[PDB]
Parts: C-alpha cells; sequence; structure tokens
C-alpha cells in the first residue's frame, strides 16, 4: 500500500530477448530438474519449469534448455551430444539420467542430471524427441 | 550494473540460508547449519526494464550477533523478515527484528514472510499472522521446500527499490553453450 522512494535511476524498458529467436522447439514440457553433488554424492534440486529442446535454424545444433518458473532463471543449458546416454532409473518410467556440460550458471560445467516427468506419456515423449535429436548426427 | 542491498533477518531455523540457497542453485538443503555471521549472496534477476542484483545479506539469527547485525544492516535498501509457520516463537520475535532494522535505517521496504507453509498443519495459523498489518508491511506465506510464492518478495521489493509497480520479472536470456 504505502509509498517508499525508488533507489535507482529508473531503467528504460527494454525489448525482451531471450536468446532463442534463433531456434526451433521440438520438444516443451515442464519437468523436474537435479544435479548429482559428486562431493555430497547424492541428488540435488536444481529446477522446475519447461524442458526444451530446440534447433538453431542456421548451424542444426541442438540443446536442452530449462528455465525455472516465477523467478525464471536457466536451470541447464547445453548441446545435445551423440555421444550421450538417457539412462532410465530402475523401476522408473518417469526419468531417465545423463551426462552434459552445461551453462545454467553462465560458466561450463560437466554435471549429470536427472529429469523427471508427472507422467510416463511426457517422459516417453522426451526420450523419443531427445534421441531423435541425436539421430543427427551422421549416417 | 543496478543492485540492492537485502539484508535477511528471522530467528535461526527459519530458512533464510534454505531459501537463498534455493534461489541460488535450486538445491533445497534439508540440514540446519547455523550461519556464522552473515553470508553474502548476489541474486540476479532480469525484468522488463533490466538486469536487477541484490546483494543478499544473510545473517545469523542467534541473539549472540545482535551487535553485529547493527553494522550489517547499515546502508540496506530492504529487507525481508522471515519466520517459521512450524514454531511459534519465531513469529513471536518478529516484532523484535522488525524494530532492529528500523532503528538502524527508518523508511525502508520490509517484507514479512513466513517460510514453510508445506507442511501439513501449521502451528502459526493465517489469523494469527497480524504484524504487517500494524506496520503495515508486505506479507508472503511462502516456502523455500515447494517454491510457493518464493519469488514474491524479490519482485515485490523490485517494484519498490526501481520504483515500477508493474515490473514483471522476464526470462533469463539463454547464451549460447559450450561448443
Ligand atoms: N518443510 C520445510 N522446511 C524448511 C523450509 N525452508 C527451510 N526449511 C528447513 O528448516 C531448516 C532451516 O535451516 P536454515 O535455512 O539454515 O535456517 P536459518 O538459520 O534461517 O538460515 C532447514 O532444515 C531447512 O531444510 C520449507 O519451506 N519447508
Ligand atoms: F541459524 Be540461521 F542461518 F539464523
Amino acid at each position: 500500500g504505502p509509498h517508499f522512494e525508488p533507489v535507482v535511476p529508473l531503467p528504460d524498458k527494454i525489448e525482451v530477448k531471450t536468446g532463442e529467436e534463433d531456434e526451433e522447439e521440438f520438444f516443451c514440457n515442464r519437468a523436474k530438474l537435479f544435479r548429482f553433488d559428486v562431493e555430497s554424492k547424492e541428488w540435488k534440486e536444481r529446477g522446475i519449469g519447461n524442458v526444451k529442446i530446440l534447433r538453431h535454424k542456421t548451424s542444426g545444433k541442438i540443446r536442452l534448455l530449462m528455465r525455472r518458473e516465477q523467478v525464471l532463471k536457466i536451470c541447464a543449458n547445453h548441446y545435445i551430444s551423440p555421444d550421450m546416454k538417457l539412462t532410465p532409473n530402475a523401476g522408473s518410467d518417469r526419468s531417465f539420467v545423463w551426462h552434459a556440460l552445461d551453462y545454467a550458471d553462465e560458466l561450463p560445467k560437466p554435471e549429470q542430471l536427472a529429469i523427471r516427468f508427472k507422467t510416463p506419456e511426457e517422459a516417453a515423449l522426451f526420450k523419443c524427441k531427445f534421441e531423435e535429436a541425436q539421430s543427427i548426427l551422421k549416417a | 550494473q543496478v543492485q540492492f542491498k537485502l539484508v535477511l533477518v528471522g530467528d535461526g531455523g527459519t530458512g533464510k540460508t534454505t531459501f537463498v540457497k534455493r534461489h541460488l542453485t535450486g538445491e533445497f538443503e534439508k540440514k540446519y547449519v547455523a550461519t556464522l555471521g552473515v553470508e553474502v549472496h548476489p541474486l540476479v534477476f532480469h525484468t522488463n526494464r533490466g538486469p536487477i542484483k541484490f546483494n543478499v545479506w544473510d545473517t545469523a539469527g542467534q541473539e549472540k550477533f545482535g551487535g553485529l547485525r547493527d553494522g550489517y544492516y547499515i546502508q540496506a535498501q530492504c529487507a525481508i523478515i522471515m519466520f517459521d509457520v512450524t514454531s511459534r516463537v519465531t513469529y513471536k520475535n518478529v516484532p523484535n527484528w522488525h524494530r532492529d532494522l528500523v532503528r538502524v535505517c527508518e523508511n525502508i521496504p520490509i517484507v514479512l514472510c513466513g517460510n514453510k507453509v508445506d507442511i501439513k498443519d501449521r502451528k502459526v495459523k493465517a489469523k494469527s499472522i497480524v504484524f504487517h498489518r500494524k506496520k503495515n508491511l508486505q506479507y508472503y506465506d511462502i516456502s523455500a521446500k515447494s517454491n510457493y510464492n518464493f519469488e514474491k518478495p524479490f519482485l515485490w521489493l523490485a517494484r519498490k527499490l526501481i520504483g515500477d509497480p508493474n515490473l514483471e520479472f522476464v526470462a533469463m536470456p539463454a547464451l549460447a553453450p559450450p561448443e
């Protein structure tokens, strides 16, 4: 309700720039992301929000991108590699684990990641698209 | 660079460090490791007006840190007062937290947060939370566990310090990764 004085020169509105305007979506779905802590040897939560598989329209590069909802910080950002393997969790058809050179903190960090979906249907479409993205490269 | 100094205060065990960590990495620390004095952590948000950063002063809640946190409070432009909806003592101590803040920086925007609303049965009911009404503060039920309202304190404060009540958090631009 009450009024406070702003402590900073009010900056101009800028055009909304996502960094994704040069790519197209293959996959978009909300999910829960975990990052394995090497030291403590436990899974830690990394974020909840929309996972996207994006292909650059010119380079044909394909990456995985995830933003935390409400705060909209990036919690995953890495090129998908043919060398990657998605490995279901024992007895779980809702989740997969893989390794990636991730750039969420805007710094290149090797990570092992777990991603869980709410329905096994949502997971299967992710696997499918993920692995289909991997169909490139070669032949 | 546009930034703000944020002091985060509240009883030990209320979830101040947990809240900060959750924003910082996404993790939910199950353990309680009492903060030694203060930890200063940057938190950047993006908005329709540009990048903003909170320099968050995560202070320890134990009494013995009373003298030191008066020094932490100098030049603070905003604050969150944390309490635990599971522990009545922590809501009971809120007035002292407010008092302690206002006696070093008078007219700064302050948010009251009732952390831990994820727990099925509150020991501090909604109708017992009234301090924000007598002190005209902004209140939020929050949870560092389930992310409930967890962006709100920052948005609301952002809106006040920036001076734009319609300020919106926007998607962090996704820079091109390694290769
Ligand atoms: N159930 C639940 N527990 C929480 C929440 N936030 C924090 N906690 C727990 O409460 C404890 C508080 O520890 P800490 O954050 O270090 O307290 P601080 O002294 O306020 O920094 C930790 O065990 C947290 O896991 C929450 O939203 N829900
Ligand atoms: F014990 Be806490 F980090 F106030």
